[PDB]
RNA sequence: CAGCUUUACAGAUCAAUGGCGGAGGGAGGUCAACAUCAAGAACUGUGGGCGCCUAUAGAACUUAUAACGAACAUGGUUCUUGCCUUUUACCAGAACCAUCCGGGUGUUGUCUCCAUAGAAACAGGUAAAGCUGUAUUUUUU
RNA sequence: UAAGUGAUCUAGAAAG
């Protein structure tokens, strides 16, 4: 099984960034994924390749779309790599 | 090969005996550790006007 | 324990326990009063043993058969067991003599059995001078016991009696040296290892006359056998302190000794 | 010792210091069955030997009843449902003398 | 039936880098010497931070109905007991203590019985062992 | 209508 998907899934909770297709950074506490990067987030600010911020309480976001994910880096430290 | 038929055959429980002077009958018995200092002098506590029988 | 396992590290003979497991057990129902009461006894001196543990010596590596390995003077050969007992016999009986011989009285003869005892009527500063202590006659004792299972051992191998019935003797003997040789005479604690014996014996032979009935012939020595090894293990300091000081006192015999006070006599 | 009742101990006693429990024992215990008729005869011997409240509770039923009525059918206003009620409550007295 | 990692293989240019390297025994003795095995559940060092924290690590053995023993003796001392009346020799309990019969573990050293090679990977094959695999919306059609 | 199961100390030798 995929091993980014994991890191994803063990990062529930945490406070992700997450950059799209369309060039759209999203930042926010993650509430849930699936197989397929099906990120869901909460709290989060979005803001457009010009540099306006906007804020959003519940985002859903397809990982076809998704470009990459930012994890803190508490995850680094352990544990499901070994 | 039951552990549970030592109940009141164990070390601990031979110990515990000898500490207070009881024989489990099956058992062995010993000079009691301490001398029974009968001197209860008819208190309140642990009388038989207080206490019940059943 | 003992088969749960399938690897292990070796224990002596002696430190097998094949008595034990019985009396730890709640005694089988429909037996005689004096077999519940030994049973009750072998409890108690497991209890007591248990309870206090003697935990040993940290430092002393040096056992005293090495001790003698390091010198020059012992060398060491493989013997048959009849064979050593046998020198061990002699020898022991050589020793008494000597040390008797030493003190002056000649008139106490040593039977080969050990059983000391005099020649004539001793007069009465002949009597003062040979009366031998709780040491010598310990030793004394310890030989004879040693003589009859080495004996019985020998008769064995001589086609004078089967094994069957070897074992046997030993096994009265181990039961008996109560009655066979006076030990508890000199050292009256040896009392509590003849009462073990005894207390064996009731198990042992009621274990072993179930369906089979009353009779001489029961072997199993090996849980009485045991007891003795454990009691010569404390007489062995004893003796060496006491039969060595004897020793000691013949080649150099004491200066000025001091009494003391803490004696109801002398007291006041 | 067993049940608080062995000799304490084996030494000294001069004696075995083994315990039979009594058979009398059994007979002291049990003749509150067979002293019984002691009992028994004694007791032979000796063998011969409100409306307001009901009233005022039916009354407060009623009563209950009443308001439960009132809650049920039509009475969100006080006035009427405490009118009816004491009327009611008139009515039981009127019956009860 | 693909892929990579290791042995068994030729003949190589042999750089490049790794890893087995001052590359050289194994099995054992009723064989030794030493160390160490009851303590804050308890181990030892290493530097660093400054007798104590934080990372490194290492760690053989013995322990939870708590112990080196699935085993059990004997002493000595007090105190209390018991047989007793003098003591030893004893009774049986207690508290401290010791002695003893044993046990491991580790390190050496020996004793015995069997044995003897100082260099191989790379380009990839030949053969065998370890794991992975079996285009129509979210990955590569 | 229901009795009657079990608790069992010891234990000798010297000198005086
Ligand atoms: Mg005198």
């Amino acid at each position: 099984n995929g091993i980014p998907v994991k890191l994803l899934n063990e990062a529930q909770g945490h406070i992700v960034s997450l950059e799209l297709t369309t060039g759209a950074t999203y930042r926010g506490k993650l509430v849930e994924s699936e197989d397929s990067m099906n990120v869901q987030l909460r709290d989060v600010i979005a803001t457009e390749p010009q540099g306006a911020v906007t804020h959003m309480d519940q985002i859903f976001v397809r990982g076809s779309q998704i470009k990459f994910i930012v994890v803190p880096d508490l995850l680094k430290n352990a544990p499901l790599f070994k | 090969t039951d552990k549970n038929y030592y109940y009141l055959f164990d070390k601990k429980s031979f110990f515990n005996g000898k500490a207070l002077n009881n024989a489990i009958p099956g058992g062995p018995k010993f000079e009691p550790l301490y001398p029974r200092e009968e001197e209860e002098d008819y208190n309140e506590f642990n009388s038989i006007d207080r206490v019940i029988f059943r | 324990f003992p088969f749960n396992r399938t690897k292990g590290k070796m224990v002596r003979a002696q430190d097998v326990a094949l008595a034990k497991k019985w009396f730890l057990q709640h005694p089988d129902e429909e037996y005689p009063v004096k077999v519940k009461v030994s049973y009750q006894k072998l409890l108690k001196n497991y209890v007591l043993n248990e309870l206090h543990p003697t935990l040993p010596t940290n430092h002393n590596k040096t056992k005293l058969l090495k001790s003698l390995k390091n010198t020059k003077y012992f060398q060491q050969t493989t013997i048959d067991w009849v064979e050593a007992g046998l020198q061990l016999c002699r020898q022991g009986h050589n020793m008494l003599n000597l040390l008797i011989h030493r003190k002056g009285l000649t008139y106490l003869h040593l039977d080969y059995n050990f059983n000391l005892k005099p020649t004539k009527t001793l007069t009465t500063k002949e009597r003062k001078k040979s009366r031998l202590g709780n040491s010598f006659h310990l030793m004394r004792e310890l030989l004879k016991m040693m003589k009859l299972i080495v004996d019985t051992h020998v008769q064995f191998r001589l086609g004078n009696v089967d094994a069957f019935q070897l074992a046997d003797g030993i096994h009265y003997i181990l039961n008996h040296i109560g009655q066979l040789t006076g030990i508890y005479r000199y050292k009256y604690k040896v009392m509590h290892q003849i009462r073990a014996c005894k207390d064996l014996k009731h198990i042992i032979y009621y274990k072993f006359n179930k369906n089979l009935g009353k009779g001489p012939g029961c072997g199993f020595w090996q849980p009485a056998w045991r007891v003795w090894l454990n009691f010569l293990r404390g007489t062995i300091p004893l003796l060496e302190r006491y039969i060595g000081n004897l020793i000691t006192r013949q080649f150099e015999g004491r200066s000025n000794e001091i009494v003391k006070t803490t004696t109801k006599q002398r007291l006041d | 010792s067993y049940n608080g009742i062995g000799l304490k101990s084996a030494k000294g006693s001069s004696t075995s210091g083994h315990v039979q429990r009594s058979l009398a024992s059994n007979n002291r215990r049990r003749p509150q069955g067979s002293q019984q008729q002691r009992q028994q005869r004694q007791n032979a011997i000796k063998k011969a030997s409100i409306e307001t409240h009901m009233e005022k509770r039916e009354i407060e039923v009623q009563v209950s009843e009443l308001r439960d009525r009132l809650e049920e059918e039509e009475t969100l206003s006080e006035e009427q449902i405490d009118k009816k009620c004491e009327a009611l409550r008139a009515k039981l007295t009127n019956e009860w003398q």
